[PDB]
């Protein structure tokens, strides 16, 4: 489980030096992503590594696209 | 666009470009191509030295530790990106470079300049850069796995028409890069919500005949003029002059207090 | 600029679609609200001077220290009182704009965005403006739909300052 | 963008004064005709496809050199782009009709369109001709008296025609 | 503009070098071709009105949409402009043939011609078709064996063909 | 950006020779001036908010038309952008003071600021007046004698004054 | 971009006509030349590194101002960028040879290259000189008769020479 | 254009009030430095040819690629154009020194000069290097303490240095 | 570029007419001269190094002060001597170009235009270059049409410099 070196921004906030793994399921075609140029490849459990400072953004992104955050684990 | 306008505008390669998606179980050469595409487009087609390569970021991309979007973000936040696009550039030029590199388009509004300026002033370079990559626009166009590509030459949803025209001010050709501190070409255009005529590829050239001088070269002078003589009919003016009359035309424009916006070979 | 009509077009254009019945109902809601908003703005405009002076006096009453402490940010002199009356008049005038516009768009564009920077760099207490807005709420004398929409704008400003 | 109310609002804030009684009564007049504005928007929307298609057919009949091979409307890709541009112009005209202000039409659609068409080689005069045909059609639907409450929609028709005139002036 | 000699001279000056023996020999070879080049110029010039007129007649015969009312060659002014254009292209082709370099044709005639044609709606493909008609008409006139010293003119025919194709590519 | 050292280095590398003895002694003289340079940077930084606010207050006092409704500093966002511009100019002046070179101030702040202001209508002359207010406010702060080791800071004061003047000249 | 087939296809589609017998015969003649075209591409590719290195060495020997300090090929980064430009031009020339059309050069390699060189201060005439060095070396490699089936490759060599000359004229 | 007095007059007229006592005193201080300003202008004018010729020699010595064949200053016509450009910049810098304001330099010399050099392929960075050479020679000539009433001319020398930096920044 | 062919086309183009027999005779005259010009260029090129060195020595002999007086404009050092040989080589090379082109067009475009501004700015005596061209005239060893056309370009440069 690597990634924290590049995921955590170069800002030296101790709060920001924390990454978390999101497990997302059911990434469906919804009205929110009708004009998505790319196509969904997997609707099962996908793992997204999110730094602390972007956890606000990512979960919103997951929630607009119908994905279900089933688990969140410290990295 | 179609071929007939594409050759004239010099955007044939952009039109025929295919989005590059890192699929699951990709081989080594696919990751190599994806890394190369990200370096080409995020760093604005510079000759990237091997010593400037992000060895750890591309290792995480290779080993499936991070997504293409994360690798794009790592390149955008890297000191290499800072050096060639941020530390020696004005803020407005810097964010149009961000729009070109990260979203593949030109800025649409002066409010987008007002945004990312306050955001820089409050939250630093990192928050300002993360605004583009975490934006709704980045998610529907590129997602987590598609290398960003230039989209300003094609009709997008929730797009202003000026974007297409302004695209030619930020994309100067296939063999061009964003390397030289330079000021934005879109400053006055964005601030006053205007559009500039597109002079790209073969669009800039005009007929010469016998009117051009000794060396058969015409120059187009786009100027902003007011009444300082004869009546001025338009605020914007375009002058086509030969090389032999270029200095004289420039000097009489200067003594009338007219502001020269652009000079191009026609 | 948040207004019902502009947001309906913003949503439709972001989806690249023609205006359907959803946007028509948005316009219908704007139409049902517009007359009450227009009468609200006119009532506030005709009563603007008494409201501004009374609001300034209410702030001076609740925060007496503003009227004897020397300093650029206070109103112990006539210059400070003029600045205070002018700020409350700006608040009152922009609220009338929101009533005319049908949304908080005038407040967002002209007053709310950057007010935090201003109150801090010129060390103005947002509590002063909260009491001024509270006085306008208690003394605008509006009733019904006009009162409800005007109080929403005044409470929007209050929640922004608090 | 701006709507009919926020335009007056922006002008008043720059002057730094309250809206006068006359401006408030003008906006009261505007919301009195709000229902006709909604009807016109709905009527153009309900026949948008017919408006675009009939105008395109008439345009290609009057200007056969567009669909002639080598023309700028020849090939499916260019024909599809042309029909999309007609629908886009019509959609933004309806947006300007809905708001009561032309800012959405200018800022998002019309600004930069002349330069775009000149750069693309799209004949601005032909697009202007297509917009007049859509204008002619759309005012017929807006002014159709069948199945609607009787009233005078001359003012809103002139406003819609003004938006269509802006579109035609912009492309050429 | 450049001719066949000064093109090589300009390249050498940019390099700061004397012309090599091979370049001087190549220039001697084209000096030995000079009589044939003058004959080609003379033959196209002496048939210029016939070349333009027959090419134009064939072009409208095979493309009747140009001369139908509303077509780009319809009306005597636009028809005259089209004929003039044909004569202008042909004349600059003879200039290029005379000089031995396409610089006069490219710089004075072709540069910006496509932009002019696009902006006017002049169909560049049919202009290219018309230049293609002048192409074999002039090439058969240059290659007519009667009343001339016999010799092989294959190189000059190929060069004139290149000037004609260059003009055709620019307009289309 | 360059600092006081890399500026000499880049010029020398372009010339392709080592720094001469005199250049090394000049840089050594800059080094012996370093503590006062750090003190000046620290003093302007420590009073930066006071510098910006007092300069802005004085600027709006003598230019009531900036804050008058319709003025360029009217509305909260424009006023906040105005205070941000003052703070930005002060910050790059401190950066230039720290590096001993004006490149960071020129490249990041002043390059394009004048025509940005002209395009947007921000009065550059008023910005210059505000920068001049920060100038003497910061120069009194840098030259304040109490609570610091005594010495001659006239050269550093002249350099900081030059940065402020460069900024004032660029915006106008 | 176009290859040798799609070029005449695009011309024919603009005319809206089928390919004539002469065009089809010319394409068949191009097809009979295909093996030699593949050989020429293969020979340039197999010696690309030698072509670039030798041409760069010759260019820097002839123009030593490039590699001295302050020159545009001085420093490792600038030298490596120069070497990459030489290799890139050679690669796109091979693409043009492979496709039989020059459109890959104009669409990609020479699309804005002169603007890039002027903006950076790269001397375009020196680049043109370097392209000419690659030209003579690559043409010699293509024409080498050893280890290949004998035949006339003059037409493909003339075509390759045209691609190299077009790249040189793009930057000179 | 503006001079030092008309610059503050223009700022006052936009603001619509009289020059304050502080502004009049600053102008009187400008008047008190006027003799030194006339000396600096006179000293640069009397040595204009020396400044231009020496700066050009130093520039072509440090950037030899400008004068090798194919370089932009090679050929007499381009070298004379380059010397004339040195001359024009120096003359407009003296005008700015004379008027006490940079408007003449911006509006009549630097207006569109970078775009002009880009259009012509003139290397703007090398023009900036030449302007920097003229700067150092001219400031030395103005600071020469022989045969003049002694006095501190640091303010005018700093002002002249600023004009030269403006020229060098505008061309590159 | 003043050449018979380019000038013939230019005159015809200003009148907008095809090339008549007059332009064809210009081409015929160019053809009559061109072979002699090409051999003249070959002979000058092959003898270029001795001609340039000999011309430089002739100037140094006629104006000995150039090799012994300090100053940037003189050839008292190796740097000045290299500049002098380079200038004479420029003169000789552009003369061969004229012989190839069939006119003074290369000399006009590359050397003659602006040469007087050069000699003034850099305090270079045109008499030095006149002596060099006189040496080249006296030592090129050409005969007939080659000699006449080459002497015309060399005399053209001399007349321009004087
Ligand atoms: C010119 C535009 C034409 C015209 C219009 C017109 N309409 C009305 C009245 C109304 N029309 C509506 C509209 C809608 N109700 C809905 O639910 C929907 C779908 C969302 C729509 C579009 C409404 C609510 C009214 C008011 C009630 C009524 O039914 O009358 C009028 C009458 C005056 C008014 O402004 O209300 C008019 C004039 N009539 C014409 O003659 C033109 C062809
Ligand atoms: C292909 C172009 C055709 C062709 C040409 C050809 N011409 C000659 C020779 C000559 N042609 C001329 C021309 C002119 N003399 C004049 O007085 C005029 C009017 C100004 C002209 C145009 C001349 C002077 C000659 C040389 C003398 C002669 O008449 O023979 C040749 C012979 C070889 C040569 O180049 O000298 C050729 C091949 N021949 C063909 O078969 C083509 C159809
Ligand atoms: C000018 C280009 C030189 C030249 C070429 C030439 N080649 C052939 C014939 C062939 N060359 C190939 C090529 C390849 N076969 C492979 O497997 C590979 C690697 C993928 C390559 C590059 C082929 C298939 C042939 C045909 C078989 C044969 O060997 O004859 C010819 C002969 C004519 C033809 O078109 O086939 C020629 C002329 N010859 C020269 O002398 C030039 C130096
Ligand atoms: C810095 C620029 C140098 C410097 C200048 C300096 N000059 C003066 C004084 C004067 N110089 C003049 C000039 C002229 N008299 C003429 O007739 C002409 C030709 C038109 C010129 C150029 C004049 C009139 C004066 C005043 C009388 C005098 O001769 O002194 C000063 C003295 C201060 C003052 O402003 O009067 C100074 C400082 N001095 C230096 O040390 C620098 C190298
Ligand atoms: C070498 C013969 C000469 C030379 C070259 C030189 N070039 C650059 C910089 C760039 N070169 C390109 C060109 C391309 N990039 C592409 O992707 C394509 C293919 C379509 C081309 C043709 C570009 C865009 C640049 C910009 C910068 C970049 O890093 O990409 C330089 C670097 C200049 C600098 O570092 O400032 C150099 C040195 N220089 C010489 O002196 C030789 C004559
Ligand atoms: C009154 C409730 C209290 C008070 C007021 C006071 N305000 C200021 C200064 C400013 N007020 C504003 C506010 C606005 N400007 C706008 O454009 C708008 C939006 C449309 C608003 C709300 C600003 C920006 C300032 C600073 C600039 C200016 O002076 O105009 C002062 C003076 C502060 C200073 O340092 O000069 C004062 C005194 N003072 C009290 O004691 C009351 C309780
Ligand atoms: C049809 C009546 C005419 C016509 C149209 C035509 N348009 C294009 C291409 C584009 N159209 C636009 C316009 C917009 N894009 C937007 O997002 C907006 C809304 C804000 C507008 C108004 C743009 C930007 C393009 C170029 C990009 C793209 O094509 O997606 C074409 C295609 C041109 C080509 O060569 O591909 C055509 C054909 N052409 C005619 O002949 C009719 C008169
Ligand atoms: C004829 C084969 C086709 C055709 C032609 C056509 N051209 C125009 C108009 C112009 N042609 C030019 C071109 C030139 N002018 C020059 O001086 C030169 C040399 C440098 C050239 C090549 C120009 C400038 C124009 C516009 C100005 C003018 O009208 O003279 C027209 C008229 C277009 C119009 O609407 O007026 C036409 C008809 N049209 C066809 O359909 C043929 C396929
Ligand atoms: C305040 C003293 C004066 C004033 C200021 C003012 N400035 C703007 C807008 C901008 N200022 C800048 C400048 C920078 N932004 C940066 O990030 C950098 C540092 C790298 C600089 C130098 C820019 C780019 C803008 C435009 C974008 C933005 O809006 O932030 C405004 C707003 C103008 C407008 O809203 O149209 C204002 C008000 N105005 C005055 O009247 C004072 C004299
Ligand atoms: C010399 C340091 C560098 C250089 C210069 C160079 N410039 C040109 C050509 C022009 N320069 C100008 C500029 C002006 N003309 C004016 O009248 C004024 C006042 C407004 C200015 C500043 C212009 C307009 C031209 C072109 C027209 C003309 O020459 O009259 C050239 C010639 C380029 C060419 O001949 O193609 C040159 C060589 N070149 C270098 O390499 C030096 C760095
Ligand atoms: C030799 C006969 C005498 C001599 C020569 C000398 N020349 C220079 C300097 C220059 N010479 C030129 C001339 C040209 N440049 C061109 O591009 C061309 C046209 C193709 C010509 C004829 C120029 C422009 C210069 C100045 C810039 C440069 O150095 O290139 C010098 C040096 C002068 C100086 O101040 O550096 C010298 C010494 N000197 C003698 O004593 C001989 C008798």
């Amino acid at each position: 489980m690597l990634g924290q070196s590049s995921l955590v921004g170069y800002s030296n906030t101790q709060a920001a030096n924390r990454v978390f793994v999101y497990e997302v399921s059911g990434l469906r075609q919804t009205d929110a992503n009708e004009n998505s140029a790319h196509d969904i490849r997997r609707s099962g459990s996908v793992f997204i590594k999110v730094p602390y400072a972007r956890m606000n953004d990512e979960m919103r992104r997951i929630s607009r696209l119908g994905g279900t955050i089933v688990n969140i684990r410290p990295y | 666009t179609s071929l007939v306008s594409a050759q004239r505008l010099g955007i044939v390669a952009v039109d025929e470009a295919i989005p590059l998606e890192l699929r699951s179980r990709s081989t080594e050469e696919e990751v190599d191509a994806v890394i190369l595409a990200v370096y080409r487009q995020v760093l604005g087609n510079d000759h990237l030295m091997s010593q400037e390569r992000l060895t750890s970021a591309e290792s995480l991309l290779r080993g499936r530790e991070i997504s293409v979007r994360d690798f794009v973000r790592a390149v955008a936040l890297s000191e290499v990106y800072r050096q060639k696009f941020f530390h020696s550039n004005p803020q407005n030029r810097f964010i149009e470079l961000n729009y070109k590199h990260l979203l593949g388009r030109a800025p649409y509004d002066q409010s987008e300049i007002a945004f990312h300026t306050d955001l820089y002033h409050q939250g630093g370079y990192e928050a300002e850069i993360n605004s583009y990559i975490d934006s709704v626009e980045y998610t529907e166009n590129f997602g987590d796995w598609v290398v960003p590509y230039f989209r300003g030459f094609a009709t997008q949803r929730n797009q202003k028409t000026v974007g297409f025209s302004r695209s030619f001010q930020v994309y100067r050709g296939y063999a061009t890069s964003d390397r030289s501190g330079s000021r934005s070409r879109l400053t006055r255009e964005l601030a006053r919500n205007t559009a500039s005529p597109v002079y790209a590829g073969s669009t800039a050239e005009s007929l010469r005949g016998t009117s051009a001088g000794s060396r058969n070269q015409m120059y187009r002078l786009q100027v902003i003029q007011g009444a300082a003589g004869t009546r001025v009919r338009r605020g914007k003016a375009e002058y086509l002059v030969s090389y032999d009359n270029l200095s004289a035309k420039l000097q009489q424009i200067n003594r009338q207090g007219d502001t020269v916006t652009m000079i191009s070979l026609a | 600029m948040k207004t019902p009509l502009t947001e309906a077009v913003s949503t439709a254009d972001s989806q690249g679609r023609f205006l359907s019945s959803t946007e028509l109902q948005i316009a219908f809601g704007r139409l049902r609200q517009a007359n009450a908003g227009l009468q609200a703005a006119k009532a506030l405009t005709d009563n603007a001077q008494s409201l501004v002076n009374g609001a300034a006096q209410a702030v001076y009453n609740k925060f007496p220290y503003t009227t004897q402490t020397q300093g650029n940010n206070f109103a112990a002199d006539q210059r400070g009182k003029d600045k205070c009356a002018r700020d409350i008049g700006y608040y009152l005038r922009i609220v009338t704009y929101c009533l005319v516009a049908g949304g908080t768009g005038p407040l967002d564009e002209y007053l709310i965005a950057g007010i935090d920077e201003i109150n801090r760099t010129f060390d103005l207490s947002p509590s002063w403006y909260v009491e001024a807005l509270k006085y306008i709420k208690a003394n605008h004398g509006l009733s019904g739909d006009a009162r409800d929409e005007a109080n929403s704008y005044l409470d929007y400003a209050i929640n922004a300052l608090s | 963008m701006f709507d009919v109310f926020t335009r007056v609002v922006s002008q008043a804030d720059a002057r730094g004064e309250y809206l006068s009684g006359s401006q408030l009564d003008a906006l009261s007049a505007t919301v009195a005709e709000g229902n006709k504005r909604i009807d016109s928007v709905n009527r153009i929307t309900g026949n948008a496809s017919a408006i675009v298609s009939n105008a395109a057919r008439a345009l290609f009949a009057e200007q056969p050199q567009l669909i002639q091979p080598g023309g700028n409307a020849y090939t499916s890709r260019r024909m599809a782009a042309c029909l999309r541009d007609m629908e886009i112009i019509l959609r933004y005209v309806t947006y300007a009709t809905f708001t009561g202000d032309a800012s959405v039409l200018e800022d998002r659609c019309l600004n930069g369109l002349r330069e775009t068409y000149v750069a693309l080689g799209v004949p601005g005069a032909s697009v202007a001709a297509g917009v007049q045909k859509m204008k002619e059609a759309a005012l017929d639907i807006v002014n159709d008296p069948n199945g609607i409450t009787r009233g005078d929609c001359s003012a809103i028709v002139a406003e819609i025609a003004g938006y269509f005139d802006r579109a035609a002036a912009a492309v050429a």
